[PDB]
């Protein structure tokens, strides 16, 4: 061989995961769906 | 439902102590009632 003209190394390809992004509905997360409706039904509950 | 839970127990719990209260005031605005007319049946019809 000649002197090298480009530095190498085995290394591993592999594909990107997917960055599914929060959308905008996404300040409901902290909660459940049902907590929500618990919520509501206790100040349509507590209300009455 | 398994995470926060027991604030709904004690909504649960204080709703059905302040029934119990908003009686014992009736039948105590009953009672003051009670020497000007009669035992309780003037003071709880006319308030009920
Ligand atoms: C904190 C103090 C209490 C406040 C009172 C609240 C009590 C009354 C509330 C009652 C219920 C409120 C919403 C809860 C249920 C929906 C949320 C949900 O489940 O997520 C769903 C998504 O969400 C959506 O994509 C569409 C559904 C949301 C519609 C907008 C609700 C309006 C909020 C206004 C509320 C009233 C405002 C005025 C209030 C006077 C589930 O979908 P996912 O598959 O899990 O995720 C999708 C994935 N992605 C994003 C990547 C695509
Ligand atoms: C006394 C006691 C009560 C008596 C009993 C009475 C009976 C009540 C019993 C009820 C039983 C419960 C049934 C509902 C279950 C829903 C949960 C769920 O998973 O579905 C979804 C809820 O996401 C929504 O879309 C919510 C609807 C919009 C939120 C706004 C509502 C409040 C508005 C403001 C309130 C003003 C407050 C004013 C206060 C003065 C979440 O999943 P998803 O992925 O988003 O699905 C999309 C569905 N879609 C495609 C159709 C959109
Ligand atoms: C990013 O890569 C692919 C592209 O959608 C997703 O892989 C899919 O996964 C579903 C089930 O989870 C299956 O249909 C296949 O395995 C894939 N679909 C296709 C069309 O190949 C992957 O879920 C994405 N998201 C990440 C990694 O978060
Ligand atoms: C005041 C009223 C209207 C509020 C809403 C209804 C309440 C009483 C109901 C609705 C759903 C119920 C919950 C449903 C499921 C469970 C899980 C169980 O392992 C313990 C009880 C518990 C945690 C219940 C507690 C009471 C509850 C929160
Ligand atoms: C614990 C229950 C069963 C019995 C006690 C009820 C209490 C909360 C009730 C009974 C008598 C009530 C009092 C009766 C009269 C007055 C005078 C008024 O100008 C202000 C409110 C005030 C001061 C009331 C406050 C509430 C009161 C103290
Ligand atoms: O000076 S060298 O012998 N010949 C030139 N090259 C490079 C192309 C970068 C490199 C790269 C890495 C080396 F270790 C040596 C050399």
């Amino acid at each position: 061989f000649s002197k090298p003209f480009m530095t190498l190394g085995i290394s591993i390809l592999y594909r990107k995961p997917n960055g599914t992004n929060p959308g905008v509905f996404s300040f409901l997360n902290p909660l459940s769906p049902d907590i929500w409706m618990y919520v509501l039904l206790a100040c349509l509950g507590v209300s009455c | 439902v398994q995470n926060i839970g027991g604030i709904f127990i004690v909504l649960a719990a204080g709703l059905v102590l302040s029934v119990f209260v908003a009686v014992g005031e009736f039948l105590y605005k009953s009672k003051k009632n009670a020497q000007l007319e009669k035992r309780s049946f003037c003071s709880a019809m006319v308030e009920e």
